[PDB]
Formats: C-alpha cells, structure tokens, sequence
C-alpha cells in the first residue's frame, strides 16, 4: 500500500534522528530529562497499546509526556489534549516534531501557556542517544540554510542523501 | 574536569585533552612524547601570554566550559638552540563564499 | 602509534589519538607509515573533522548530555563531502 510505504519511510526517518530512544519507560525518560533545560525533548515508544510513540519533554515543572497518534496514514498529537482541527496532521513523525520545533524557534510559540486553549508544546533541543554522524550533522546545517538542495554545488549522490532527511532537527 | 585543546605550532596541531587540575608542566610532558623535544626546550602560550610551568590549566583560564571537545581551546607552542623562537601559528585556509541559495 | 598524523591539502598536519582517527571508516581501512595525506581536503575542513573525532569518542555513551556540534554554514558543503569521503 501507498500507506504502508509512507509508514515505512516515517520509521526510517525516525532512525536517522539520533533522538529516537526506542523502548524506554516513562521513568527512564523522567530520569534522563531531569537535569535538562526547559524544552529538551526526546521521542520514544509508547508503553500504551493504542499508540506507537510518545514525546517526553522537560517543562519548568519537570518532565512531562505527550503521546503521538497515528490514524489512517497520518500522525498528530494525541487528540485527548485538544480538538483535532487544532492538531495538524503529518505523513511523517519527524516532520510533526520539526513543525513544533520551528514554531518555537520562530517565536510563534513560547514557554508560557496560551489562554484560549490551543496547543501548548514548548520544544527547543533534542536529547541525543549518541553523537550522530558528521554527514548527518552537515545535513542538519544545510537544511537550516535552505530547502533547495537540488540547485546546490554537490554531486547527485549527496543530494540524494540530503533528500532522505529534509528536517532542521 | 576535562579540558580539550589544540596545541599549535607553525603548521602542526595536536588534539589532546587534560584535566583542569593538570599543570602546564604536565602539558609540556605531553608535547615531548609526540614531538620529542624536552620540556625545558618548550614555551606554551594562551593567546599572547606565556604560561608559568607550575600553574594548573584552570589557573591559566582553561575551564571545561571554554575548552569543549567540539570547540577546543588553543595553546600556542614555541621551541628553543640558544634562543627561544617567536610564537607563530599558521592559519587554516579560509572557507569559500556561501552560495546564494544558502545566504 | 598512540597517535597518527593527518595532513591536509594545504600542508597542515593534525596529530590526533589513533583511537580517535578510527571513527572514520575510510581511515580505519588504511590504518587497520603512520601518516595519511588528504590531497583534496583543506585545513579549515580537516581541523573541523578532527574536532568531530574528539566529540564522537567523548559522546558515544549518553551518561553526559550530548551537546550540539556547531558547524558554520560556510564549511558545511565541503564538510559534507569530506564526511562522506571519510565515512564518518
Ligand atoms: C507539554 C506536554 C503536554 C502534556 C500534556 C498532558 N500529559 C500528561 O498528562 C501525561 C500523560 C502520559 C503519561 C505517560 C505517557 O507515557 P506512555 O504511557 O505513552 O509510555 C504518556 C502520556 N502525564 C505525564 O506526563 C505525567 C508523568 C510525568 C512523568 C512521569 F515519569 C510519569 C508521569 C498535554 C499537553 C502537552 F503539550
């Protein structure tokens, strides 16, 4: 299926992040986030039967957790927290994260909670499981500079690499 | 604790690390193993200032926060026949101009 | 043998611990003389590569929070090609 193909790719991108912690319990995430600055986040498998993945993030009050939903080929933040029309849907979960990160980088969202009940996710920097490759670190930097990788002075083989992961986080 | 450094002379750079409590003399002992020049034939600098052999790197200013593995602090190195040479560090090549798309 | 010497195309020599140099898959093939001459990698790129060897070795585990590796936009094209040449 074109659905199953998009989900395989979603999971492929996730393995590229360096901040996917796989099977990690909520209490291991709470320990690993305890001393981190506000907004530090990771993604990990959900221990819940109906959810694939969970975001764990440091707030000023300590680590908290937010599940990610997958329904009919699309990812969104758990619809328990808000009406679904306010929870943007994505084909890839790294793209979902990238969006919320760019939202805060662009100061279109801050650590203060909104008063009108819309979505309040303050994310700054990921928590890496290990040092990612130097290739990937360069890819992250080129993604933060431009989205037009096909006009770059680069061999086609390395543009295919940049195309496999277009995110800024 | 750990301090990460580039020890530089002319066109030579050593990537090494030390402890913030390590002495300057301990640093020169590292240089000797790799460059085979005895410690008394060595002078080490932070910027344009000579470093007393008995100080710790900390008391010279090399903190962990300022000497990270991804951004090591630079130590200059000058060798001694009768005279000690001038401290001289050859710069790296300069990067090309950023392509327009990326500006 | 505890260290290896890496030489850029403009003649800069970089002395780094041999264990560090092995993070590069390309270097590990040759080494596993004690010098390697990169005749197409300039010093502004090669110095940053060596910093990455340090950072990679220090931060394999996660008992320390892994900080960010800063990469100026101006080297990132060349750094990409070097990183792909060295396979790290
Ligand atoms: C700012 C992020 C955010 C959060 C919310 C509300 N969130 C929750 O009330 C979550 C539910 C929850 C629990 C566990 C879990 O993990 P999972 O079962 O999926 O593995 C997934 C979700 N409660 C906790 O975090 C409490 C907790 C923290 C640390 C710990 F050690 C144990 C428990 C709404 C909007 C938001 F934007």
């Amino acid at each position: 299926s074109m659905q199953a193909a998009r989900l395989a790719k979603a999971l492929r991108e996730l393995g590229q992040t360096g901040w996917y912690w796989g099977s990690m319990t909520v209490n291991e995430a709470k320990e690993k986030l305890k001393e981190a600055p506000e907004g530090t986040f990771l993604i990990r498998d959900s221990s819940h039967s109906d959810y694939l993945l969970t975001i764990s993030v440091k707030t000023s009050a300590g680590p908290t957790n937010l599940r990610i939903e997958y329904q009919d080929g699309k990812f969104r933040l758990d619809s328990i927290i808000c009406v679904k029309s306010k929870l943007k849907q994505f084909d890839s979960v790294v793209h979902l994260i990238d969006y919320y990160v760019q939202m805060c980088k662009d100061k279109r969202t801050g650590p203060e909670a909104p008063r009108n009940g819309t979505v309040h996710l303050y994310l700054t920097k990921p928590l890496y499981t290990s040092a990612p490759s130097l290739q990937h670190l360069c890819r992250l930097t080129i993604n933060k500079c431009t989205g037009a990788i096909w006009g770059l002075p680069l061999p086609t083989r390395l543009k295919d690499y940049l195309e496999e992961y277009k995110f800024q986080v | 604790m750990d301090v990460f450094l580039m020890i530089r002379r002319h066109k030579t750079t050593i990537f090494t690390d030390a402890k913030e409590s390590s002495t300057v003399f301990e640093l020169k002992r590292i240089v000797e193993g790799i460059l085979k020049r005895p410690p008394d034939e060595q002078r080490l600098y932070k910027d344009d200032q000579l470093l007393d052999d008995g100080k710790t790197l900390g008391e010279c200013g090399f903190t962990s926060q300022t000497a990270r593995p991804q951004a090591p602090a630079t130590v200059g190195l000058a060798f001694r026949d009768d005279t000690f040479e001038a401290l001289c560090i050859e710069p790296f090549s300069s990067p090309p101009e950023l392509p327009d798309v990326m500006k | 043998m505890m260290y290896v010497k890496l030489i850029s195309s403009d003649g800069h020599e970089f002395i780094v611990k041999r264990e560090h140099a092995l993070t590069s898959g390309t270097i590990k093939a040759m080494l596993s003389t004690n010098e390697v001459n990169f005749r197409e990698i300039p010093s502004h790129v090669l110095s940053k590569v060596c910093m990455y060897f340090t950072y990679k070795v220090r931060y394999t585990n996660s008992s320390t929070e892994i900080p960010e590796f800063p990469i100026a936009p101006e080297i990132a094209l060349e750094l990409l090609m070097a990183a792909n040449f060295l396979d790290c």
